[PDB]
């Protein structure tokens, strides 16, 4: 009589995904992205994805492999120079992805609507902006049934629920059942991504027993419970090259190398050959070698 | 007192927050950041400021420095602050038009741009919820254009007066390397409030695609006080990082 | 094995959660609490349970005891769980009608009751969002009445099939000191599934204001397994607090 | 050049309130209620109040003084036997208050709508229940502009914003500027009450300097910032007789005495004479004497 053991490998987790899925990716920009899970997606044949994200190099890498058909995002940023992700930029300037770009607060709102099984939530953000044109008739308004004091009724954006087939998130610590915590200054929205999704995969820096987890972090940091997770992946350094709260900062030198490698077909084949053509362990070894060389 | 162009820009960015009260000052570039912190150390002590990541500062630190904290402001809570209205953001801009529409998203067609930037970020939510100002370190006709490619920041010609959902829109200032501007011209048009010392009206006119209201009569930006110069040069920006962000 | 009435009630409350899977079990009275914890220790280990205040338990403790924890569930998060649907609550009831409308709010007119209880609490949100069951420790015609005074828990005759907002309503079981019931009778009417050993059909009929569907054919509640009796008597409720809540 | 000093007395804070206000009261049931502020209300002539609360003995005491005209609440409970508040019950059975009773989740929803300056938020809770009859035309529905997959559009409760003239909350620790924290297992909804209100008063067990506050509790416990508070009251034991997180538990014996004293005009005059006819210090001294006597 035991709770389900949800431990699985990176490739196992991606093996539960299917082409054509809507997938939410946690973290924010170049911050605590599930980069090991993204690299496992690149190794797979899963493609034709609709991605919901606060975008960073996760979306860039997926674009480099032509895996994105449609993208819902509040922004795409590397957080450090050159700031714009060059693979997302290339997909955009080539017209390779349909975008439902939105105000950053609309992402949170849409995930909250999905988490509550609601079809929409009203929000002011978006009104009067070209968010309306990005979405056309996919984004409608809703009028308050209560007029304001003056007698005028407010008409607001009806942000539709961002329901997800799957969510991929990375956290600092978790147990084999999916209880999981962040360490550092920001949970981002990883709880909302899990709550909005059907299939939920969390990679963690380290898997520990439940009692170790709850004695290591405050209650408020326990952002995932067992009802929010379907698979748990142990992936040390699994957010590299993005930052990861208390575990490590951003590998700024390597992110620069990623961005500069996107400039030419030649630079990218070499990046792929060195970093993206083997396992996660092969990636981690090559990243360690890069750090030693560039000192 | 010899005062540099960047020092005039710094006090103009402080003046953005004059009368702001107990609200969150959210500058998104170095000059507005020095300005917000300068205001906090002079005439607006009740401003809230953050480290730009997740911590609310108790004291006012130098650029790039830590300070003792007074609260928590992760991104999910920033959205609550935006929606509460208790905030004044200073954004940058790739384009700003005569009515205050702003673009930091991309250039060209929406589904196939000719150049990609950040996407809209929080600009739509900022401009519809609370005071928004802009900083432009190199005032040119490519920035100040007739039509922005993508409306990420909402301008005055988008407002529906019949819908109270628009009632919180307010674009307060545009500060550039050439002067201080608002949207108080006729029909909410871009209007000159002051030109920095040494800037001429024709310099502004030659670097703005449209007519600037009140440009011929605009006076010169005020002098910094001795205290403001001390705070800029000794406390907030001793390495003169401000100069890197202010063009001729 | 001599089995008491309260012990049959305990296993019936465990059976409420048969097939529940990885959801939050929220019993709101001692017998359902023993039942939920008994299910967790036997055939439903993936249930989530709390201390009734704010802590999610890792292990399954005895009534009133602490246990090592696995998560945080303050009241604001409970509302998120309700809205997610991943929950099965067992509420008490001052009144339950033939279609499952339930009252724990007050008796009498809404704006001037003849007796005040809690108000509706979470009953409307529970009954519209996720599986809801009821526990009644003294089965009488005053509880099981033709019309409840105030509808705090939504019954089957309130459902609008044209509005998918109602699609999550599901009243699973009513367990009482007399037997096990559901709303699977014709037209979603109160229906007998089993009577506890020693309870007769006429005892139920005499203590229910309306006709109980299938009452004449209802069999007897199953025996507890040896393991269930051990868990009830030795692990979960060694002080027999269950007996205080089960009437003749 | 200093931030505003918001320290004020209990009577000062109530001096900012006015008859006819809509006031939200924090805590929950018999848990971390601003009972010292409620006692200060009883001493004052402020009346004709519309109260928004997760009700407990705060609402009971206000009803005992006839200060409530209308009440919005998700429940009223003492949390321990006799469970029902007898003064709220008396006001209800006498028809002395108009009620907008609602599902407990609707309170949170309405406060969230006010915090976001929205006129409503949609919610499922309430549909099909007598919440509709408690409110009549004050509670309307809203239909999704997006049909579900089947082609049917959901119609949900439009929970109106619970905008407040004032909020009264009690927390464990705070500074003179309104930064404030809870200790213990639950913040309740005190941040939402402050965010929904025009004038915000927080009583705290102890006022400390900002740096002491932030070094005593984790970041996540800092639920009020300076933009959420207008006055700060130092009120040790200011939640008595409700519980207060890590500071103290509920005074169960005294709450029983409160409830039993409501049964007769005679028992209540004596309770008023002993506990409610002087200052907060007089109350605290009498409560200490009661504990000593009943050992
Ligand atoms: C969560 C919160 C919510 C609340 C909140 O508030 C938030 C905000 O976020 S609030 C927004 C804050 N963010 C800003 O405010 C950033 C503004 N941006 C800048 O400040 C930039 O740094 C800059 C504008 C100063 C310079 O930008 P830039 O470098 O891209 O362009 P620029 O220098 O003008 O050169 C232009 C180059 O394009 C070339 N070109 C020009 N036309 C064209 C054309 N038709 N086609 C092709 N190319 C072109 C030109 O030849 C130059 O190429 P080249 O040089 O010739 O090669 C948050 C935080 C994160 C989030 O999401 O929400
Ligand atoms: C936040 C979360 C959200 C999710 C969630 O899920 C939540 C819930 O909360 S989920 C709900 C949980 N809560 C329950 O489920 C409680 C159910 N209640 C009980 O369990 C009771 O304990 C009881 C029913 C067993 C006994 O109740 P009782 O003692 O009041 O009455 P009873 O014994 O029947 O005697 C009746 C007496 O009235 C007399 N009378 C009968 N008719 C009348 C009449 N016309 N007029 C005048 N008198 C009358 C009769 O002569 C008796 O008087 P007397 O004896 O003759 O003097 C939370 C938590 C808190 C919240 O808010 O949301």
């Amino acid at each position: 009589v035991s709770k389900r053991d949800k431990r699985i490998s990176l490739d196992d987790a991606v093996g539960e995904l299917r082409s054509g899925m809507t997938i939410g990716i946690g973290g924010w920009g170049s911050r605590r992205k599930p980069m090991a899970l993204v690299r496992a997606l690149l190794r797979s044949d899963v493609t034709d994805l609709t991605v919901v994200t606060y975008g960073g190099p996760d979306l860039g890498l997926l674009c480099s492999a032509g895996k994105v058909t449609k993208a819902y995002y509040g922004f795409v940023s590397l957080d450090s120079a050159p700031f714009y992700d060059p693979w997302f930029a290339k997909a955009r300037t080539a017209g390779e992805i349909a975008v439902r770009e939105m105000d950053a607060g609309m992402v949170k709102c849409g995930l909250e609507a999905a988490a509550a099984r609601l079809p929409f939530l009203p929000i002011r953000a978006g009104l009067g902006s070209d968010v309306r044109r990005f979405w056309g008739d996919e984004l409608r308004t809703v009028t308050s049934p209560y007029p304001d004091a003056s007698g005028k009724s407010e008409t607001l954006i009806a942000m539709p629920a961002l329901n997800l087939d799957a969510a991929l998130v990375h956290l600092n610590l978790g147990d084999k059942h999916g209880n999981a915590a962040y360490t550092g200054v920001d949970p981002y929205f990883d709880d909302l991504y899990c709550a909005a999704a059907e299939k939920r995969f969390v990679s963690v820096e380290r898997v520990v027993e439940t009692e170790e987890l709850v004695k290591t972090v405050p209650l408020q940091n326990l952002i995932l419970n067992r009802m929010m997770v379907d698979g748990v992946v142990e992936a040390p350094n699994g957010a590299h090259f993005t930052l990861a709260g208390d575990s490590y900062g951003r590998d700024e030198k390597f992110q620069r190398h990623y961005a500069e490698s996107a400039k030419t077909p030649q630079a990218w084949q070499q990046f792929v050959a060195t970093y993206l053509s083997g396992s996660e362990d092969d990636y981690q070894a090559a990243v360690k070698k890069f750090a030693e060389e560039q000192a | 007192t010899e005062v540099t162009r960047a020092e005039y820009c710094a006090i103009a960015c402080a003046d953005i927050f004059s009368g702001a009260g107990e609200i969150m000052a959210s500058p998104m570039a170095t000059l507005p950041l020095i300005g917000a912190r300068l205001a906090r150390l002079t005439t607006e002590p009740d401003l809230l400021i953050t480290d730009g990541e997740a911590l609310i500062f108790a004291d006012t630190p130098a650029v790039g420095a830590k300070a003792p904290i007074e609260g928590w402001m992760p991104f999910r809570k920033v959205f609550d602050v935006v929606a509460s209205g208790r905030r004044h953001v200073v954004m940058g801009a790739n384009q700003i038009d005569r009515h205050g529409n702003q673009n930091l998203s991309a250039f060209g067609p929406l589904q196939q741009p000719t150049r990609q930037m950040f996407g809209v970020r929080g600009a739509p939510g900022n401009t519809i919820n609370h005071p928004t100002s802009y900083w432009v370190g190199k005032h040119t006709s490519r920035v100040f254009c007739d039509t922005v490619d993508i409306v990420s920041g909402v301008g005055y010609d988008q407002i529906d007066p019949e819908n109270p959902a628009y009632r919180f829109h307010h674009l307060h200032r545009v500060v550039s390397n050439l002067g201080v501007f608002d949207f108080g011209g006729p029909d909410h048009t871009f209007r000159a409030l002051s030109l920095h010392p040494g800037v001429t009206a024709d310099q502004v006119a030659d670097n703005t695609s449209f007519e600037v209201a009140g440009l011929a009569d605009a006076g010169v930006t005020r002098e910094p006080t001795d205290e403001e110069l001390r705070l800029i040069r000794e406390v907030l920006d001793p390495r003169s990082l401000r100069d890197r962000e202010v063009s001729v």
